[PDB]
RNA sequence: AGCUAGUAGGUGGGGUAACGGCUCACCUAGGCGACGAUCCCUAGCUGGUCUGAGAGGAUGACCAGCCACACUGGAACUGAG
RNA sequence: CCGCAGAAGAAGCACCGGCUAACUCCGUGCCAGCAGCCGCGGUAAUACGGAGGGUGCAAGCGUUAAUCGGAAUUACUGGGCGUAAAGCGCACGCAGGCGGUUUGUUAAGUCAGAUGUGAAAUCCCCGGGCUCAACCUGGGAACUGCAUCUGAUACUGGCAAG
C-alpha cells in the first residue's frame, strides 16, 4: 500500500529538503510554501522529546516509500547485523530497488520509480522483478527492458537525471538504459539532513 | 521393519524430501534413527540438491535395512558408487 | 558549546496569611562533551528568572569527569537520598538507553554509549545528584595505575 | 415522596403548587407505580407556559427494545396564565429557577410538583483554574529540549 | 532474608485477582439483563448513568454500564459484556457492546462508528 | 560467634581506612597471611608483618597515595552462610579489570587474572578495588 | 502429622518370556515420615513457545518423542506383539 | 509468459487537554454526555455531540480476554524491620544452620583435562531457492545439563593428633 495524496502539504508539515516533484511549476516561496508568512504561520510547537524522533522516522519513511512495519523490520535486521544500526538501516533503505532506480535516474520521482518497478519497467541481471522492496547486492548490473525504452516516461526521467550530481556507487549509460551498482553508500555520501541515533533510541524504547 | 525411505517436509507446492533410516511401524513424518541426507524434487538444478550417504546406507543394509524404491531410484539416478 | 539543557520545572507554594505565594523552581545541567558537568536548581517568582538562576548556578561548581573515549571504563553504582543509579560501559551499541532526567545529563556529559538504569524514587533532582556523585566517584585506569603501581 | 435529594441538599425549595402534565401512552402507566427519574429537572422558559424539561422517562421494561419509549419527548407543564412572563422575569433578575420536585398522584394524574428553587453559586474553582494554567504552562515550557 | 530461611521456606509470589472475575479468562460474555435502570453516580460527576443487572451463563449476576447517549437496551435482552471498569460508578466493572443482537448504535452519531456499532454510511 | 576470620580482617581493614589508621593489628593465620601476600602483590597495602610465636599477631600497613584511601571498596564474597565457586573462565572481573577478585584455587591463593592465566578456578574470597 | 500390615524382609512352592509379595504357607515386627510420610485440590510430561540483557515468570497453540484413553466399568481369548 | 480498451476495477480505522503525534467553530449548559489515569463538562468545552481541519497506522484499525516487562511491587543476582507494613514479652534447649588456631591423612563439596551424551525439530551464525521476502533448506555453533576415567589439596568437609 504505497502512500498516495498531497505532497506539498506533506513536505511542509515537517519543513525540509526531503525532495520535490520532478516537474517544476513555480517552486519557490511565492506566498505560502512551508513557513507561510502573513497573519499566521505557526510552524513548530517545539516538542520536548521523542517528537523530533517520530518526525525523523516519518520523513524517512515518506521519502523512501516504506511502511512502518517494513521499516521496523529493516531496523531489526540492522540491529541484528554488525556495524552501526543507523547506517545499516540507511544501507537497506538505499538497497531497496525503487531508490536504486530513482538515484539512477530512470525514476523521475521515487513514487514514479516505484510505479515503474511495479509495472515491470525495470530488470535486474537480465531478469524482470515487480517488487520495489528487492535488495541489490554490490557488483551488480540492472537494465531496462526494451518495452520501457519507448516511454516518454523514461525519457523525461533520464533528462532530469543529469541536472543533479551523481553518486559514488552507480554508473549508468542511457545508450542502453543500463546501470552498474558497485558498492554500498555511507553516511558521508548520504545527505546530512537527519539524525540516525534518535531514530535508534525511539524504537529501542 | 527397518527400512530407508523418504519423508516430506517442504512447503506446499514446493516439496522437499529427506532420505532417512526409519522403522516401518512409524509414519512418514514420524520418528527415525539416523539421517542420511536430502533429495530436492525441484532440485534447483544449477546448484546442489542431491546429497546421500552411501556409506551409511551400505552399513544399514548390511545390518538389515530394506532399500526402498525411491532410494534405489535416486542411487540409479546419481551413480552406483559415484 | 556549553551544552546547557534543563530537565524539569515545578512550582511551589508558601501559604502566607494573605493567600499563597506561587514561586517557581528549575533544574538545569551544563556541559561540553568531555566532562565538566554541572547542575543548578534555581528558585524565583517566575519560570524564566528561575531557569536563568539555575543556569547561572550550573555555570559554577562544575565538576569534571575522567571519561573513556565514549563511556566509563568500569561499571559504577551511585547512591543518594532516595535514588540509586547503575551505569555500565556498554561498548558500541550506537547510543545510550537512559530514560528521563538521566539521558539528558549524560548527553550533556557527552558519553554516547552507556547502560543507565534508575532504581528507587524517581525524583529528578535526586537522580541527577546521584548520577553526578557516581561520575565523581568513578576513577580512571591511569589514575588507579599511578595510585597502585600499575605494572600492567 | 420523590424529595429530589439534589434540590434538598442544595437550594432548599421555597414555593410550589399542584398541577398535572400532558404525556402520551408510552411514557405513562409507570408513574402510577412510582418509578421515574426526576432528579434536578431543568425546566426552562418555553412559549407554551414553560413546558416541562430536564427529567427523563423511567427506565422500566416497557421498551419496544428499540428505545425506552422516548429519548426526548415533549412534556407540558400546566398553568392558565400566571407564570410565563413572571417566570421569565424571575429567572432573569431574581435568581429563582423553577424545577420539578416530586410526582404526587390524585390516583389518576401524575402531578408535577414543580418547585421554584434559588440559583446557588458554584464552588470556588480559583485553585483548579490555576492548576490547569500551570499544567498548560508546563506543557508549553518544554520547548528547550533537543 | 537469610539464605537458610529462604531454603526452609521459599519466598512465594503474591496472587493477584483479575479485575473481571466473572469472565474467567474470556474476551466477552453473553447473558440477558435481569433489570435495566439508572444509578446515582459519585460526588464530582453527578451526571446520571445507565446500568443493567444481567445474569450470565455462568450463574453469576453482574452490573454493566451502558455507554453512548440514548440506549437501545431493556430487560429480557440478549446482551454482550466485554469488560472494563468505571471509577465513577461504585461496584461497576463491566461494559456492554452496543450492537449485539438486541441493541442499535448511538442515534445521530457520526463519529467512533466502529466503537459504537454503527456502520459507515454511503453518503 | 567468631564465624569468619576473613570477614573480620576485611572489616578491620575497612575501618582502618575509614579512620585513616596507619597500621591495623589482628590474630594471624596461614589464610590471613596468604590474603595479605595476594593483596601486597597488587600493592593495595604497604606491608604486612606477623610477629610473636605463642600469639601470632599480624599487622598490616595501609597505603595512602593522597588524602583519599588507596582502597575504596572491599566486600566479602564467599561467606560461611553461602559459598561461591566459579568455573575456569567464569570468574568475575571487578570494574572491568580495575581491582582484584581474590580467589583461592587448587594451586593456592591468587587473583582473577592469575587464575585465568593458570587455567583453573576455586572460591572467590573477596572483591577489592 | 502420622500411615501401612501383603505392609518391610527372609525361608520354599507356584506363577511371569525374566527379576521381584506378583501370589501362597511359615517366621521375624519392621518399613516409610519433618529433606513433608498419609490425606485434599489441581495437572498429561518433555523438546519447546511467549515475555524478558540476564537470572527469572507464564504456558504446553502448530510439529516431534513418550504416557494414558476409545459410552461408563470389569474380564479374558487369539495373536510374538 | 505473451497480447487487449481505458486509470479505467479496487481505502478504511483510531486519535487530536498532559502522559502521546495532532486545533478551530457551532449547540447543549454537572444536563446530555468521554474516559486508563490525571481528570472534563455549573455560558463562552482545542476534553461533551456535530462540523471543518491535522496526526498515527494502513486492507487492515480500535475495544476486550490472558503472560511478562516496566513493579527493585516476593528483590538468589536485587528490598526492609526505632517513628511508613516489619524484632516474637522474656529465658532454656533438641533436630537444624554455622563455627577459633596448627599438623598429617582421605578426595566428599570444589577446580582442571578426556570420553559418551544433551532425539529430530526450533533460536542463532555462515550460505542457497522460491520475482526479494513470508517460507523452505545445507553446514556449523549452542542446548550452559548429565554420568564416567585420571590429576589439583588453597578453601569447606570425613578421620587421626594437638
Ligand atoms: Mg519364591
Ligand atoms: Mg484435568
Ligand atoms: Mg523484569
Ligand atoms: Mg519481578
Ligand atoms: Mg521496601
Ligand atoms: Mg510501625
Ligand atoms: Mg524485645
Ligand atoms: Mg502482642
Amino acid at each position: 500500500a504505497r502512500y498516495l495524496g498531497p505532497k506539498l502539504k506533506l513536505s511542509r508539515r515537517e519543513g525540509t529538503d526531503l525532495f520535490l516533484k520532478s516537474g517544476v511549476r513555480a517552486i519557490d516561496t511565492k506566498c505560502k510554501i512551508e513557513q507561510a508568512p502573513g497573519q499566521h504561520g505557526a510552524r513548530k510547537p517545539r516538542l520536548s522529546d521523542y517528537g523530533v524522533q517520530l518526525r525523523e522516522k516519518q520523513k524517512v519513511r515518506r521519502i523512501y516509500g516504506v511502511l512502518e512495519r517494513q521499516f521496523r523490520n529493516y531496523y531489526k535486521e540492522a540491529a541484528r547485523l554488525k556495524g552501526n544500526t543507523g547506517e545499516n538501516l540507511l544501507a537497506l533503505l538505499e538497497g531497496r530497488l525503487d531508490n536504486v532506480v530513482y538515484r539512477m535516474g530512470f525514476g523521475a520521482t521515487r513514487a514514479e520509480a516505484r510505479q515503474l518497478v511495479s509495472h515491470k519497467a525495470i530488470m535486474v541481471n537480465g531478469r524482470v522483478v515487480n517488487i520495489a522492496s528487492y535488495q541489490v547486492s554490490p557488483n551488480d548490473v540492472v537494465s531496462i527492458r526494451e518495452k520501457a525504452k519507448k516511454q516518454s516516461r523514461v525519457k523525461a526521467a533520464l533528462e532530469l537525471a543529469e541536472q543533479r550530481e551523481k553518486p559514488t556507487w552507480l554508473e549508468v549509460d542511457a545508450g542502453k538504459m543500463e546501470g552498474t551498482f558497485k558498492r554500498k553508500p555511507e553516511r558521508s555520501d548520504l545527505s546530512a539532513d537527519i539524525n540516525e541515533h534518535l531514530i535508534v533510541e525511539l524504537y529501542s524504547k | 521393519m527397518v527400512t530407508i525411505r523418504l519423508a516430506r517436509h517442504g512447503a506446499k507446492k514446493r516439496p522437499f524430501y529427506q532420505v532417512v533410516v526409519a522403522d516401518s511401524r512409524n509414519a512418514r513424518n514420524g520418528r527415525f534413527i539416523e539421517r542420511v541426507g536430502f533429495f530436492n524434487p525441484i532440485a534447483s538444478e544449477k546448484e546442489e540438491g542431491t546429497r546421500l550417504d552411501l556409506d551409511r546406507i551400505a552399513h544399514w543394509v548390511g545390518q538389515g535395512a530394506t532399500i526402498s524404491d525411491r532410494v534405489a531410484a535416486l542411487i540409479k539416478e546419481v551413480n552406483k558408487a559415484a | 558549546e556549553l551544552q546547557e539543557k534543563l530537565i524539569a520545572v515545578n512550582r511551589v507554594s508558601k501559604t502566607v496569611k494573605g493567600g499563597r505565594i506561587f514561586s517557581f523552581t528549575a533544574l538545569t545541567v551544563v556541559g561540553d562533551g568531555n566532562g565538566r558537568v554541572g547542575f543548578g536548581y534555581g528558585k524565583a517568582r517566575e519560570v524564566p528568572a528561575a531557569i536563568q538562576k539555575a543556569m547561572e548556578k550550573a555555570r559554577r561548581n562544575m565538576i569534571n569527569v575522567a571519561l573513556n573515549n565514549g563511556t566509563l571504563q568500569h561499571p559504577v553504582k551511585g547512591v543518594h537520598t532516595g535514588s540509586r543509579v547503575f551505569m555500565q560501559p556498554a561498548s558500541e551499541g550506537t547510543g545510550i538507553i537512559a530514560g528521563g532526567a538521566m539521558r539528558a545529563v549524560l548527553e550533556v556529559a557527552g558519553v554516547h554509549n552507556v547502560l543507565a538504569k534508575a532504581y528507587g524514587s524517581t525524583n529528578p533532582i535526586n537522580v541527577v545528584r546521584a548520577t553526578i556523585d557516581g561520575l565523581e566517584n568513578m576513577n580512571s585506569p591511569e589514575m588507579v595505575a599511578a595510585k597502585r603501581g600499575k605494572s600492567k | 415522596i420523590a424529595l429530589n435529594k439534589r434540590a434538598r441538599h442544595e437550594y432548599f425549595i421555597e414555593e410550589e403548587f399542584e398541577a398535572g402534565l400532558a404525556l402520551q401512552g408510552w411514557e405513562v402507566k409507570s408513574l402510577r407505580a412510582g418509578k421515574a427519574n426526576i432528579s434536578d429537572s431543568y425546566v426552562l422558559l418555553r412559549d407554551g407556559e414553560a413546558f416541562l424539561f430536564g427529567a427523563n422517562i423511567t427506565p422500566m421494561a416497557v421498551a419496544s427494545t428499540h428505545v425506552v419509549c422516548d429519548p426526548t419527548r415533549t412534556r407540558k407543564l400546566l398553568l392558565n396564565q400566571r407564570e410565563l412572563d413572571s417566570l421569565y422575569g424571575r429567572v432573569n433578575r431574581e435568581g429563582y429557577t423553577v424545577v420539578a420536585l416530586s410526582l404526587y398522584w390524585k390516583n389518576a394524574w401524575c402531578k408535577v410538583k414543580i418547585g421554584v428553587a434559588k440559583g446557588k453559586k458554584q464552588h470556588d474553582k480559583r485553585s483548579d483554574i490555576k492548576e490547569r494554567e500551570w499544567q498548560v504552562d508546563k506543557a508549553r515550557i518544554m520547548k528547550n529540549a533537543h | 532474608a537469610t539464605v537458610n530461611q529462604l531454603v526452609r521456606k521459599p519466598r512465594a509470589r503474591k496472587v493477584a485477582k483479575s479485575n473481571v472475575p466473572a469472565l474467567e479468562a474470556c474476551p466477552q460474555k453473553r447473558g440477558v439483563c435481569t433489570r435495566v435502570y439508572t444509578t446515582t453516580p459519585k460526588k464530582p460527576n453527578s451526571a446520571l448513568r445507565k446500568v443493567c443487572r444481567v445474569r450470565l451463563t455462568n450463574g453469576f449476576e453482574v452490573t454493566s454500564y451502558i455507554g453512548g447517549e440514548g440506549h437501545n437496551l431493556q430487560e429480557h435482552s440478549v446482551i454482550l459484556i466485554r469488560g472494563g471498569r468505571v471509577k465513577d460508578l461504585p461496584g461497576v466493572r463491566y461494559h456492554t457492546v452496543r450492537g449485539a443482537l438486541d441493541c442499535s448504535g448511538v442515534k445521530d452519531r457520526k463519529q467512533a462508528r466502529s466503537k459504537y456499532g454503527v456502520k459507515r454510511p454511503k453518503a | 560467634s567468631m564465624q569468619d576470620p576473613i570477614a573480620d580482617m576485611l572489616t578491620r581493614i575497612r575501618n582502618g581506612q575509614a579512620a585513616n589508621k596507619a597500621a591495623v593489628t589482628m590474630p594471624s593465620s596461614k589464610l590471613k597471611v596468604a590474603i595479605a601476600n595476594v593483596l601486597k602483590e597488587e600493592g593495595f597495602i604497604e606491608d604486612f608483618k606477623v610477629e610473636g610465636d605463642t600469639k601470632p599477631e599480624l599487622e598490616l600497613t595501609l597505603k595512602y597515595f593522597q588524602g583519599k584511601a588507596v582502597v575504596e571498596s572491599i566486600q566479602r564474597v564467599s561467606r560461611p552462610g553461602l559459598r561461591i565457586y566459579k568455573r575456569k573462565d567464569e570468574l568475575p572481573k571487578v570494574m572491568a579489570g580495575l581491582g582484584i577478585a581474590v580467589v583461592s584455587t587448587s594451586k593456592g591463593v591468587m587473583t582473577d587474572r592469575a587464575a585465568r592465566q593458570a587455567g583453573l578456578g576455586g572460591e572467590i574470597i573477596c572483591y577489592v578495588a
